[PDB]
């Protein structure tokens, strides 16, 4: 659903309402109806409510970078002149409400309306089509609300603790309804551990087994759930058949949860449960009481000591530079390092100084927003200040935002701020240009076959074996190893055929792969698709936004170009090998790199030769070659 | 649109133009804040569009050279004697010099207490130099800063990033009807207002002869007086008012340099663009989410934050071979209810409440030649109406405008005026509307915190302090941690103290903070006004000392403890939150980005000249642009038919456009797409 | 050249995924494969041969092989080339459709040789269809989906 | 169907509808053409009725033809063939 | 477990400020009652106010008058602060006529019967020798905050300047409760509710009208049976 | 201060001005 | 004043005892005005009877397990806690249950005298085994709302006693949510949706009628400040 300024809807749906009341005869002919609408008589409004009955429309925002830059919504009439956007899609839209606009477009033909309603509907475009991660994940406020809920506060009110003799445990509950009524009274708090009897929540498979056993359907079967009532009110939000969680809700926990939900449940179930999660997150983010003051933002009591100790490292190095022993650039780099150590030491002291339950600490430790360093920059020591050229001034700042700045501290910080703000024009425009290239380059790569049936493929190493002897999972597995199609079969020591060639290769496959000891795989990839024009849907394998195999008509090339060029604005380099957006951009343009590193040409021994101003290296081969 | 946008638009140091460097030619380095800007150009107030770093603004204390090279006044430390000497220098006059720290333990002997003082060396390098060695010291704080930037208390607690946003938004405030002075501001506001000319002044001393809303006579002590004719409902260059209200007394002596009238956004002669409001930044049920704001509806019903919007529609009747467009109430084919608030002489009645599409001026023209359709011929033969061969090119309020009508400014050829060759009537009808705020209207604080209003509910569900008080303003917390902008909370709390007053107890001795905390800052009474310099202000520890004595306004209620936080009770639940809730006083203002201004809708308007494509603009019915970069995702969805719709008939197929008109005037599904004109215009171009 | 085209693929994809993963930006490597495939599609020519293959003219491996099948018989001469990788801007410019490239960059320069070489555009490419107002060959535009024959079940007509 | 009932434009669960067709794009046309045919039926309902048949599943009060058509598919009330 | 019934008392602290104690409430029932009453009183109390005015000289809110130090717009702002208790639903009128200099207040306005200007001492305008203020105003009942109606929507007269409509006799309400909570569970809540009205009627009268409404609403709840 | 009509806006200033604005 | 547009109420069943109630069109913002109050009332205004204390033979300090029966003591405790009973006296009533022999002891085995009625005989209790023989004694009463377990001060007198909570209100849970029914044409009207879910002893609707009664009484207790006060009214039916 998407809000819609009613007048905007009227002047969008002008001919529709024209006709509809014409055949209701409120206006005899179409011209009378045109004047009716122009004068905006009351009759046009109720009938407008009719014409917008399930008529999808389009929401766009400039720029649109990834495919989900546009979304089809079923609109509802809204009083006022502002478009009310469901607070979940904004991530994909990347739209904040600090004055952002939206363009609205109308599908017309049945072909058009069906394309909007089916393909582009916001309830269908859920995962991040680049990495497939849930793009409609609950955001900041919802993440905070749920994190504040599903915690487990020891020493809270109404907690469970066994007792005997004069009073039993007095924490157990017969029903979550009993617990909710209790919490109505102050006798119980949300994040106080309890123990309830549950029949409508499916236990974890371990508990589901050891209590229910094989006959382990949730509904009719009762089990003892020792948790916090908040976690129950949360885990209920899941599909009725989902197991119980009993965890604190980090942003990642939701990532895994919703990935699984989109895994084994239809998009309708997840579309509904995301709205329910939104409601819970807004309902509890407000009870979070995460508000900032000068009291909450504490400055550590030890900072003066740490900075004075590192100031001696600066007071002494001032003289040592003055002595002329260390050069003018030693005075630069050694001091920069001294103060990086100083700021790190201040940061750890502050990090462990704050209470675990600090509103701002709550925000960061839920993974909602911010890095701890942005907390540090407020109270204590900011760190090193920079220059337009990009160095770190060996004479740093010492105060923070709560501790106020000075003319010089602020004036120097002005460079470090103006620079960062400025590179939003060049880097962003280049990201646009790089996308512009890639789109044309890739537009001709369209999934054409269900399968080319070939056996050519790539190899994915997939967690090489540890030296001491284990299975070190390769940290980059979902990004690089999932959504693949096997080019061959997964066979163990010529043992069991674990997986056939051409398998969707989800978590089940890889679980065994890391269990069976089998590491290398061959993947039916697009670099090997025998298809002359386009790729076979098997060589591509699993599309991202579906979690399923690609179709036989999708222009995956544009998707790839968008996905690669979408996060371009977030690219940053270090202080002669560039490692930022220019580094990818030129690389994608495939030119001679500046910090060029020559490669070998003959497997053989090496005759290094330290030349003057540029070294030399011969590769003396293992044969009678040059 | 405000006195600031009048002033700070001047004192602008642009980088572009003849002799200037174009943006694409304007590379990265030039956009940078050179060390040679200290005191010369404002290093923070720059446009945040593509002109980041190009267009600059003056400092406050700067000077203009006879040559025009930038000049900044500074003291000069000679042998550790920082002289009151106001020595103007430009940048090259530093490389043979050394500028020192601006706020040092200077004993008033002109020496620096510590040898190692943070000075700027000749090359702009900022390091420590002994006390007696540097040769120049700065004039004073808020010297390297502009004026609009000088209206942000706690700038030193605010990110230079967000400070830019706040400064630029201060130029976009809208003229309200009260213009409350900040309880917490800066001492430059009072200076900065009179210098803006938007505040009527008593140019010459002498007694106030009389006070009136239309004039104020200052009887000079010598015989003569000075009559001041005021400027009321004079439309601004951006369609707003220049209202100049008097704050004076019928007899009080006015001095050379004292107010005669406050302006649109001033009170007591200091800038006042908004209002001072108690806070609680608790997130309220996902209606102030992600830069969305919720307000106390009292402020709407009170119109505390509401803006008058004057506007003028220009109606120009010229000489023609058809004749002349005689503006009277001779309307072709006009009903009765539409003339109700109109005067005979071809306009509305001056003071006509009008609305969107409302006919404002009847600029009736002759129609021209045409084949009289047989049906209309039979009609004029059947019912008996006239040919009505006059093309009524009248003004109807275009989309989404309304409000009372102010009046008319009419010049005419028969008036024997200087109208150009043909225009026999120049008309400027004026319509105003005091747009009571609504969601989608952009508001903003003084520290870059900004955004449109998500929603405003009545006062019913407003958490209250231990004073039983619902609060003014509720914002989202999550913008604060990630934007280095606890500074607006710093001003929040200090404004709390400035609204309740305090008495820093010098019971037995001045409190340790209170010692170098200047005098008479130990004293304050409720509902007070203060200032804070950008770099030399109310330090964090000082404020900690301002919380100690937190003497309330009325009840016995010390809500912000010595360390800062307060307690709140929800106004919905009646049930307490787990943790103390922040409160205190924030300055807020309304920005000139209304959702009454930024909506455009179009089913079908006119079309381009060459192509049959629509046009661009909210003024013209225009039409929305669908770019290539939209086409990319558009195919990535695989939705081919909708894209054919977009580029074929939704843009460029004429007959189909009528067909779809035929489709949904026949109540039938929109049938097969046609082949479009601009595509054929594409062909003509190519051929 | 020294390690064939397969090893450059690994190097390129890993090096780019390094930068994107550097800031913690996750993109599945299949997208980079899609782009790199377009990088390596061509093969240079190091042989005049007997069919149109001027030395140094880069061409499609598929076209090279197709002509090789024809010219191994009917006069057996193999054309010598090499798997080559170019800049993606050149890759776009080096397309079968002058219209697409001319709708990408250097509008005039490319249009010159488009006119010279009597290059009849296939009027089939994606961006082609976009410009000409014709339905694109993707998603719901291919003839397989375009020509789905929806007709009621005969029993449904029996429900009359 | 372990969900809570859908509503509005998603009352026909798109997931179920995907099963009928081999691929979603097939679904799009499989609905678009039938909606056109429904409109056609209404365009000849009163006059000489053609081969077309209108709402084979019950129509709404004044339902969008595509809305009815998508419902026709859901219950396997029609048959189709890809090219 | 307490088997007694709730009460409601009265404690008038000022002229228009009153307190009401309800004892005993139920465990956890304390807040919600005062919460609901707050909303009802603030939003659901039928009052009256001046709706649209007329001034013989001016045809809109954007023209001054010869003589007044105040302005027409600020005249409307001043009059927005009227405390007048009408008694009849139908439009009632008033008059404010004053010439020559002198601070004209809300007491100088001359009302007909049935409309009690609760604020006769609140200043309205400042005139001078040329000052000549003859204003017509219309008062009318209602409830809540009805926006300013359009002088064109009704086939009305130009001098008629529609003013906002504020039918709210409530200034501020604040409730509080105090749980007993003995381990033996003979617990009850006691509501110390507070009302402060807008000097147009008694806080008691507004409370009675709010209860008058809410008994209807709750009778609907019992009406199922 | 130093202004013929200003109200008292007390502040926390640390130093005095060798020159006004 | 009158409501000026009469709202309705529709009860919709979901189970034998669980039902939703849709009210529409309420005046703007009035959903919350009555919904939260009403849920609080339903939770804390409907009388009912529940167990209060327990004592069983064999246990004096062994608050873990007792012979004959196999499961723990807390299991039986929480089983009995969720017991539906109705009483007609505010004195403390006593019931016994004594099943000899192994088997499944249920809530149908309890022998409630007249004046105390049970509405879930077929609720299992204990997995009695080993020719188990038991004697459980239940101290029961009636009240309202949720009363936690009051411990035995007379620890010696009732030393095998067990204090326990009591869900005196017969409803288990009620939720409410507001809507935006005809906000545009009829000025921000709202529709409340209630969901009530109660014990088998009583119905969902009847406790709602009683809540309406209690609340209209409670607000008549206030409206008796100015009997002729012009508030809002509804109109016909
Ligand atoms: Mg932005
Ligand atoms: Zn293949």
């Amino acid at each position: 659903q998407c809000g819609l300024p009613k007048l905007m809807a009227l002047e969008l749906f002008k001919p529709f309402v024209m006709k509809r009341l014409v055949d209701l005869n409120h206006a005899q002919n179409i011209k009378s109806a045109k004047r009716m609408v122009e004068r905006q008589r009351p009759q046009v409004w109720d009938v407008l409510e009719e014409v917008i009955a399930e008529h999808p429309v389009l929401l766009n925002r400039a720029p649109t970078l990834h495919r989900l830059g546009i979304q089809a919504f079923e609109p509802m009439l809204v009083e006022g002149k502002a478009i009310q956007l469901h607070p979940l899609v904004c991530e994909a839209f990347n739209a904040d409400f600090d004055g952002d606009q939206m363009a609205v477009h109308l599908p017309l033909s049945a072909e058009a309306q069906a394309e909007a309603r089916i393909l582009m509907l916001s309830s269908n475009n859920i995962l991040s089509p680049a990495s497939g991660r849930p793009l409609a994940m609950p955001r900041l406020d919802m993440v905070t609300g749920l994190y504040y809920l599903t915690t487990e506060v020891p020493g809270d009110t109404g907690e469970y603790q066994p007792a005997s003799g004069d009073h039993p445990e007095t924490g157990v509950y017969s029903s979550p309804a009993e617990a909710i009524m209790a919490a109505d009274r102050g006798v119980l708090s949300v994040r106080a551990k309890i123990k309830v009897r549950l029949t409508q929540l499916r236990p974890p498979v371990e508990i589901e087994a050891e209590l229910f056993g094989h006959s382990g359907w949730q509904p009719g079967d009762a089990w003892m759930a020792e948790t916090t009532l908040g976690r129950v009110m949360f885990n209920e939000l899941l599909p009725l058949g989902y197991p119980f969680v009993n965890k604190q809700m980090h942003k990642k926990v939701q990532a895994a949860i919703i990935n699984d939900l989109a895994e084994r449940y239809p998009m309708i179930v997840v579309a509904q449960t995301v709205d329910k999660l939104k409601d819970a997150g807004f309902y509890w983010a407000t009870r979070s009481g995460v508000t900032v003051s000068m009291a909450d933002v504490l400055v550590p009591p030890r900072k003066k000591e740490i900075l004075d100790h590192y100031e001696e490292r600066a007071d002494k190095v001032e003289k040592q530079f003055q002595r002329g022993a260390l050069n003018h650039d030693e005075r630069n780099e050694a001091l920069v390092e001294i103060w990086k150590e100083a700021t790190d030491e201040v940061g750890q002291a502050l990090r462990e100084h704050y209470p675990d339950d600090n509103p701002i600490i709550t925000i960061v430790d839920s993974g909602a927003t911010g890095n701890f360093t942005q907390t540090r920059t407020l109270a204590g020591m900011k760190g090193l200040v920079t220059n337009p050229k990009g160095e770190f001034i060996p004479r740093p700042v010492k105060s923070s935002f709560r501790e106020g700045l000075t003319v010089l501290e602020y004036f120097i910080n002005t460079h470090g701020a103006r620079k960062g703000l400025a590179d939003t024009a060049l880097r962003t425009a280049d990201s646009g240009y790089l996308t512009r290239r890639l789109v044309d380059v890739s537009q001709d790569v369209i999934v054409r076959e269900h399968d080319c049936q070939t056996e050519r493929g790539i190899v994915v190493e997939l967690a090489e074996r540890a030296p001491d002897g284990t299975l070190i999972r390769d940290p980059y597995i979902e990004t690089s190893a999932y959504a693949r199609t096997l080019g061959t079969d997964a066979v163990d020591e010529a043992g069991n055929v674990i997986v056939e060639r051409g398998q969707d290769l989800g978590d089940p496959e890889i679980d065994a792969l890391l269990a069976a000891g089998i590491t290398q795989v061959k993947v039916r990839s697009v670099l090997t698709c025998a298809t002359s024009t386009g790729v076979c849907a098997t060589c591509y394998g699993r599309s991202m936004a579906t979690g399923k195999l690609v179709d036989i008509g999708e222009a995956v090339g544009i998707v790839a170009a968008q996905s690669i060029g979408e996060p371009g604005t977030q690219l940053t380099m270090r202080t002669d090998i560039t490692g930022g957006l220019p580094r990818v951009q030129e690389l994608f343009e495939a030119r001679v790199p500046r910090g060029k590193a020559p490669i070998a040409d003959v497997t053989g021994r090496v005759r290094l030769e330290d030349g003057e101003r540029f070294y030399k290296i011969t590769i003396v081969p293992d044969d009678g070659g040059e | 649109n405000n006195p600031l946008s009048g002033l700070t638009h001047k004192r602008r140091l642009s980088a572009l133009g003849p002799g200037g460097l174009s943006r694409e030619r304007a590379g990265l380095e030039v956009r940078d804040v050179h060390p040679s800007h200290y005191g010369r150009m404002c290093p923070i107030e720059t446009p945040e569009g593509p002109n980041i770093g190009l267009i600059g603004s003056l400092s406050v204390y700067a000077r203009v050279n006879p040559f025009g090279f930038i000049e900044t006044p500074y003291r000069k430390v000679v042998d550790g004697v920082v002289s009151d000497e106001i020595v103007y220098l430009t940048a090259d006059e530093e490389d043979r010099h050394v500028v020192a720290q601006a706020n040092s333990p200077i004993d008033a002997d002109g020496r620096f207490v510590e040898p190692r003082v943070l000075v700027r060396r000749k090359a702009g390098e900022v390091e420590y130099v002994p006390s007696s060695e540097v040769d120049y010291m700065d004039v004073s704080p808020r010297q390297m800063v502009s004026v609009a930037t000088a209206m942000i208390p706690f700038l030193e607690h605010d990110d230079a990033n967000r400070a830019l946003m706040g400064a630029n938004m201060q130029r976009q405030a809208v003229p309200l009807v009260r213009s409350e002075a900040p309880l917490v501001g800066t001492g430059m506001e009072l200076r900065a207002a009179i210098d803006a000319g938007d505040v009527v002044v008593a140019e010459e001393s002498g007694v106030i002869e009389e006070v009136s809303a239309d004039y104020i006579t200052v009887m000079h002590d010598n015989g003569t007086r000075r009559t001041y004719r005021m400027r009321k409902f004079a439309r601004s260059n951006h369609g707003t008012c220049a209202n100049q209200c008097p704050i004076v007394d019928a007899g009080d002596r006015v001095e050379a340099g004292q107010v005669i009238a406050d302006g649109p956004c001033t009170d007591d002669g200091e800038m006042a663009l908004g209002k001072n409001l108690l806070v609680a930044i608790m997130p309220w049920e996902g209606h102030n989410y992600e830069d969305a704001i919720i307000l106390s509806n009292r402020l709407v019903e009170e119109d505390v934050l509401t803006s008058i919007h004057i506007e003028e529609h220009e109606i120009d009747a010229r000489d023609t071979k058809l004749g002349a467009e005689e503006i009277t109430r001779d309307i072709p084919n006009i009903s009765d209810e539409v003339l109700a608030d109109l005067d005979e002489r071809g306009i509305v009645r001056i003071g006509a409440e009008v609305r969107d599409g409302d006919i404002l001026v009847g600029k009736v023209t002759p129609k021209g030649e045409t084949e009289l359709t047989p049906e209309e011929r039979l009609l004029r033969a059947i019912f008996g109406e006239k040919a009505r061969e006059v093309r009524d090119t009248s003004l109807k309020v275009p989309h989404g405008e309304s409000g009372k009508v102010i009046g008319i400014r009419v010049f005419s050829r028969e008036d024997e005026d200087e109208l150009p060759a043909g225009v026999n009537e120049l008309v400027r009808v004026y319509v105003a509307q005091k747009r009571k705020i609504s969601d989608g209207d952009k508001l903003a604080g003084r520290h870059g915190n900004k955004g449109v209003i998500g929603k405003i509910l009545p006062v019913e569900d407003m958490p209250f302090l231990a004073d039983g008080t619902p609060v003014d303003i509720i914002l989202n917390t999550h913008g604060v941690p990630r934007r280095m902008n606890i500074g607006q909370i710093l001003e929040t709390h200090l404004g709390w103290c400035a609204h309740s007053g305090w008495k820093v107890d010098a019971a037995k001795g001045v409190p340790d903070w209170a010692a170098r905390l200047p005098d008479e800052l130990l004293e304050a009474q409720p509902n007070a006004i203060v200032s804070t310099p950008v770099f030399d202000g109310a330090q964090e520890a000082e404020l900690q000392g301002l919380l100690s004595c937190t003497l309330p306004n009325r009840d016995g209620d010390v809500l912000v403890d010595a360390d800062g936080k307060a307690m709140l009770f929800d106004g919905r639940s009646g049930e307490p939150f787990p943790y103390p809730v922040t409160v205190g006083y924030m300055y807020i203002m309304k920005l000139h980005h209304l959702v009454d201004d930024k909506i455009h809708a179009r089913s079908t308007g006119p079309y381009s000249m060459i192509t049959q494509q629509p046009l661009g603009g909210k003024a013209q019915f225009g039409g929305q642009r669908f770019g290539e970069m939209e086409c990319w995702a558009m195919q990535a969805y695989g939705a081919a038919y909708t894209l054919q719709e977009l580029l074929t008939i939704k843009s460029d197929d004429t007959v189909g456009r009528v067909k779809v008109y035929e489709a949904i005037v026949k109540g039938e599904n929109i049938p097969e797409p046609g082949i479009p004109e601009s595509f054929k215009v594409l062909l003509k171009e190519l051929q | 050249r020294v390690q064939g085209p397969r090893e450059v693929q690994i190097h390129l994809v890993r090096e780019v995924q390094e930068v994107y993963r550097a800031q913690g930006v996750s993109i599945h490597d299949k997208h980079i494969e899609v782009i790199v495939r377009q990088m390596l599609r061509r093969v240079t020519i190091i042989d005049s041969g007997s069919t149109e293959f001027l030395p140094g003219s880069l061409i499609d491996r598929a076209e090279f092989e197709a002509e090789n099948r024809r010219v191994v018989a009917e006069g057996g001469e193999p054309a010598a080339g090499r798997p080559v990788l170019m800049g993606i801007t050149k890759a776009s410019l080096a397309t079968d459709s002058w219209l697409s490239a001319a709708s990408f960059q250097e509008t005039t320069r490319v249009l010159t040789d488009a006119a010279i070489n009597c290059r009849s555009d296939k009027l089939n490419g994606l961006k082609e269809n976009v410009i000409i107002g014709k339905l694109i060959p993707a998603g719901t535009g291919i003839n397989r989906y375009r020509n789905i024959a929806v007709q009621p079940t005969e029993e449904a007509r029996a429900a009359a | 169907g372990g969900y809570d009932t859908p509503l509005g434009i998603t009352n026909p669960p798109i997931d179920e509808l995907l099963d009928r067709v081999s691929s979603k794009y097939a679904l799009v046309i499989y609905a678009a053409k039938r909606a056109r045919q429904i409109n056609d039926y209404y365009n000849q309902l009163g006059e000489g009725i053609l081969e077309y048949v209108g709402p084979l599943v019950e129509p709404g009060l004044q339902e969008k033809p595509l809305s009815i058509a998508l419902r026709e598919i859901h219950a396997d009330l029609l048959e189709h063939t890809e090219g | 477990l307490i088997s007694q019934r709730p009460t409601l008392s009265e404690d008038v602290l000022t002229d228009n400020r009153s307190q009401f104690v309800i004892e005993p409430l139920e465990p956890g029932f304390g807040y919600t009652l005062g919460n609901s009453l707050r909303r009802t009183l603030l939003s659901s109390i039928p009052g009256a106010a001046v709706t649209s005015i007329r001034i013989d000289g001016v045809l809109h809110e954007f023209t001054t008058v010869p003589g007044v130090k105040e302005d027409v717009t600020e005249i409307i702002l001043n009059l927005k602060s009227l405390v007048v208790s009408s008694e009849e639903d139908e439009p009632v009128t008033m008059y404010l006529r004053k010439q020559g200099p002198g601070e004209v207040t809300a007491g100088d306005i001359v009302p007909p019967a049935g409309v009690t200007v609760h604020n006769p001492g609140m200043h309205i305008a400042t005139l001078n020798d040329k000052g000549k203020l003859e204003v017509e105003l219309v008062v009318e009942r209602g409830r809540g905050y009805v926006p300013a109606v359009q002088n064109r929507a009704s086939g009305a007269e130009i001098g008629r300047i529609p003013v906002d409509s504020i039918y709210s006799p409530v200034l501020k309400v604040t409730y509080k409760v105090d749980a007993t909570r003995v381990e033996q569970r003979t617990d009850f809540d006691k509501l110390i509710l507070d009302v402060e009205t807008k000097n147009s009627i008694s806080p008691r009268d507004a409370l009675a009208s709010a209860g008058k409404t809410l008994v209807e609403l709750f009778g609907l709840a019992r009406e199922l049976n | 201060n130093s202004v013929p009509g200003a109200p008292n806006r007390v502040s926390f200033a640390k130093l005095r001005e060798p020159l006004e604005v």
